[PDB]
RNA sequence: GCAAAGAUCUAACGGAGAUAUACUCAACAUGCAACGUUGGAUACUGGAGCGGGGAAGGAUUUCGUGCCAACGGCACUCGUACACGAGUUGUUCGGAAACUGAGCACAACGUUAUAUCGUUUUGUUAGGAAAGUGAAGGAACUGAAAAGGGGCAACAGAGAACCUGGGAUUAUAUUCCAAAAAGAAAUUGCAUGUGGG
RNA sequence: CGGGGAAACCCAGGUGGAGGCCUGUAGCGAUGCUGACGUGCAAAUCGCUCGUAUGAUUUGGGUAUCGGAGCGAAAGACUCA
RNA sequence: GUGGUAAUGCGGCCAGGUAACAAAUCAAUCCUCCCACGGUGAGCUUUCUUUUCACCAUAAUCCACCUUGGGCCUUUUUACCGCGUUGUUCGGAGCGGGGGCUCAAGAUUGAAAAAUGCAUUGUGAGUUCUGCGCUAAAGCAAAAACCUGGGGU
RNA sequence: UACGUCCCUCUCCAAACGAGAGAACAUGCAUGGGCUGGCAUGAGCGGUGGGGCUCGUCCCGAGGCGCUGAACCUUGAGGCCUGCAUGCUCAGGGACAC
RNA sequence: CCAACUGCAGACCGUACUCAUCACCGCAUCAGGUCCCCAAGCAUAGAAUGCUCUGGUACAUAGAGAAAGGUACACUCAGGGAAGUCGGCAAAAUAGAUGCGUAAGUUCGCAAGAAGCAUUGGCUCUGAGGGCAAAAUUGCCAACUCAGAACUGCUUACGGCGGGGAAUCCAACUGUAUAAUUAAAACAUAGGUUUG
């Protein structure tokens, strides 16, 4: 609801950017082995918690 | 409340009457402007004294005169009747499309187009 | 008809969260919070814990910024006691007084 | 209309009563309004020097 | 097998989702089924509501524009899905600053091979010297009087100075609005004039 | 408040609103159908019927007592399926 | 500091008070619903319907100053009788009548305020805050913060 | 190639679906009329009614009487009559046989 | 020194959305579970039950459509009426309100809604029950309830709503209690006694 301290706002800050796909030309540089974020996370599968 | 009534005292109903000094209603028909025999005929056919339609004695008098008709009476009427009457006339003669009735001033209705 | 609600962040229905409604001059109805009272100047409970003449029932910012007069009289112990109290008071140490007098000249008459 | 009829006294018989005679008017509030009729008459006559205290307090017992 | 919670019909727009033929052939007998928006019709919820607000929990699911591979156990032109771009405004509202409660246990002391143990509100630490500044007088210093150390624990108890209107958003509002503040108030700190003293 | 009686007391009409009182919603439970389901809507649910519903009542947040231990109107019940 | 016979107007330390506390009964204001009068808009209209539906609003904060419910003052003194509630009671420890002081809750007049909002002003029922002052071998949390007085300064 | 058979379309003595009995410009289908049956006297209008209201009249009133064995329904999972009346059909289409 | 006036200043964190037949827990968009506030009209005793204005919704895969056999929160049945079965299991059945009437037993409180009998619609009338304004008199007005009468009708016709009686065993009573096969005669209880 409203209440939430602000370090776990932070928190939750930081997990929203992170939230995000991977850029296009990660995968025309050299030598690259990176295709999708595989760590992408839904609101609705895995829960933070906190 | 204070005396129950009867179903037999419904033959009867008395209207109430004012102090003093007569009212009057006024109804425009310019914009719309033969029609105003059958509308002044219609309205001292139709309106009712005490209960009784037609026959309204001379407690209400009617007059048309420069496309307005007039409406003097003694007795306490609702200016919302004559707005009913009008609106029936209208629908009886088929001119509810088109034309609408509107209150003007303190006591005067008035004729207009859509 | 139409249904309120609450809008000072506190929902439940306490003494102290009284409500009443209200309709506005834009034709709508909304809750406004019914501020708390006070007993008043009383008495102490010990004596039979009375409402006291002269004074009046003032909550906490009131009572501060209030006069004297409102919670005060001029009599002696205004605002503590009552008047049949002051009087009561004033008999008893007068007479009091005048009984240890005499038991102590009688006593030393009777020394000397 | 059924509410004008009601007020002349239509549809509230024996087959039509539903519930207590005291849920569909109860006997506390017929007692509180005579007692207080009567309570009031008694004042009126007093203040209008009908009757005296002693008359009246015999009366105030008995209603 | 996909049967609890009664139920949809119609026209016009939109869309690739059609009125989709080898010909003969007027047409039916050779392109079925299903989708969104608007209008109209018919029903349901029935104020202990498939109404309007909050706590715990969740944490961007909110909004607009697109898109329709996978997911929404049938379907989609639609989505709490996917992509991009945005959105939360306070002297007074809730908390803290600043109360105490059931309670907790830092210091001190004691105990233990071992503190990572015990006591610690029935006025109340501890064999126990736990007070650090008012007024002062001749600008700061100096020191009289005050038994019983420090702290936490209630977003429903105590406490708590603000209300309406808005043509003001795509999404926030007792939070935004500008000199005719749309406006009208209340309260706190420090200063300045007036009057009284 | 009315009537009776020598007296002790007796008969009657109102007012009032008590109780681990009664019928009955919400709530809190779970008797029967040995119903339905029994690769379920569900690792205990659904329907009707049923117990109680001013009290030894129901419920939110905070707090306090656990593993040969805790807690128990006592069934070896419960202590994160 | 200062008026009134009085109830009571007005300009360190110590003792009390507010915070601060159950049920039932009965009865206000606010709000909701209904009815009666009017005004404005829309609906029905083969026939009937002086008709059916909707609307007719007033925040906080402030001035000035009548009701009804408690407590009290002064005067004239109550013969076991009087007062009073729906209800279980009050009186020489001061009933009732006359005249007053005060408290709580309302009403009214006005400033705000039409400059705003939308396209009137009267009855009856229901519900809160409020008032009616304060089961039991069960008997109604505390503190901060604040208020008044007694003294000295 | 021919004879023909099946599907689509229509009917119901058949029928879970297949299969069956039939028709294939045919009173075949549709609507109406008449019959046979069911219920029980329609909407509307009008001069007996316990009572009541206003000026011998004029009105409010449950019910009753008349028009009125009226009104409505009657083949549809499928009653009758063309040895009763009209309307629609306008080269039936496809696959096999091959 | 005291008040108002006037000037300037008024810091920190929360604030979107949800709160559930899709946003939380149950492996899930699961017929399970989850605290608080506001709460309209008519019938009616009514927060029971049925229908409706405002607000919300047409989302839970659909179409055609007479098999047997099933499930149901769906019904009827001639004559008989428990003969069925371990056993009236299941179904039926009673039913609101008002008047009259009511046994044995008993801790005098109850048993008791004991049991049982009668009435009830529609319409048109009559009587009773009050207030304030000037007298045991005049006007004006509100709100509904009860009782009595004439006329007239029934196909006994929404929903909702106890079947009753005579006995025996056990426990005095209200309560608790094996979450997921046992709700009882078990546990508790007031009362009684003993011990330190
Ligand atoms: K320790
Ligand atoms: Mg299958
Ligand atoms: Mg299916
Ligand atoms: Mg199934
Ligand atoms: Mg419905
Ligand atoms: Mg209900
Ligand atoms: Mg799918
Ligand atoms: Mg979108
Ligand atoms: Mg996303
Ligand atoms: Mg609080
Ligand atoms: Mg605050
Ligand atoms: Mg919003
Ligand atoms: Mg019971
Ligand atoms: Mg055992
Ligand atoms: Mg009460
Ligand atoms: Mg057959
Ligand atoms: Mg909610
Ligand atoms: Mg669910
Ligand atoms: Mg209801
Ligand atoms: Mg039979
Ligand atoms: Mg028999
Ligand atoms: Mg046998
Ligand atoms: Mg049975
Ligand atoms: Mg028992
Ligand atoms: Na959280
Ligand atoms: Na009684
Ligand atoms: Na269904
Ligand atoms: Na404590
Ligand atoms: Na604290
Ligand atoms: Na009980
Ligand atoms: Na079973
Ligand atoms: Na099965
Ligand atoms: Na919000
Ligand atoms: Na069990």
């Amino acid at each position: 609801g409203r209440f939430k301290p602000l370090a776990v706002k932070k928190k939750y800050a930081k997990k929203m950017n992170q939230n995000k796909p991977v850029p296009y030309w990660i995968r025309l540089r050299t030598g690259n082995r990176i295709k999708w974020n595989e760590k992408r996370r839904h609101w609705r599968r895995t829960k933070l918690n906190y | 409340v204070a005396v129950r009534a009867k179903v037999g005292s419904r033959s009867y109903v008395r209207q109430k009457q004012l102090a003093k000094g007569k009212k009057v209603f006024k109804i425009d028909c310019s914009i719309p402007a033969d029609v105003l025999g059958n509308f002044e005929q219609f309205f001292q056919d139709n309106t009712k004294l005490n209960g009784r339609k037609g026959k309204l004695s001379d407690k209400v008098r009617l007059s048309m005169n420069d496309n307005v008709l007039t409406i003097s009476t003694t007795m306490a009427y609702r200016k919302k009747y004559f707005k009913y009457l009008t609106k029936k006339f209208l629908k009886k003669k088929d001119l509810r499309d088109w034309i609408r009735i509107l209150a003007t001033g303190k006591g005067t209705y008035q004729l207009k187009y859509f | 008809c139409p249904r309120v609600q609450y809008r000072r962040r506190m929902h439940y229905a306490t003494r102290g969260n009284r409500m009443k409604m209200v309709r506005t001059p834009g034709n709508k109805l909304v809750m406004q919070k019914r501020a708390k009272r006070s007993q008043g100047i009383h008495t102490p409970w010990v004596l039979g814990h009375k409402r006291l003449g002269g004074t009046k029932a003032l909550r906490h910012i009131d009572a501060r910024l209030a006069s004297r007069h409102e919670k005060s009289v001029s009599r002696a112990y205004g605002g503590v006691l009552s008047h049949d109290q002051v009087r009561d008071r004033v008999v008893r140490a007068f007479l009091v007084e005048e009984q240890r007098i005499v038991k102590q000249a009688l006593k030393e008459h009777s020394k000397m | 209309k059924m509410k004008e009829a009601k007020d002349m006294g239509r549809h509230n018989g024996v087959g039509r009563r539903e519930g207590s005679r005291e849920a569909r008017m109860p006997s506390k509030e017929l007692w509180m309004r005579r007692l207080r009729i009567l309570r009031r008459l008694l004042r009126k006559y007093r203040a209008d020097k009908k009757i005296d205290r002693h008359v009246y307090r015999d009366l105030y017992m008995r209603a």
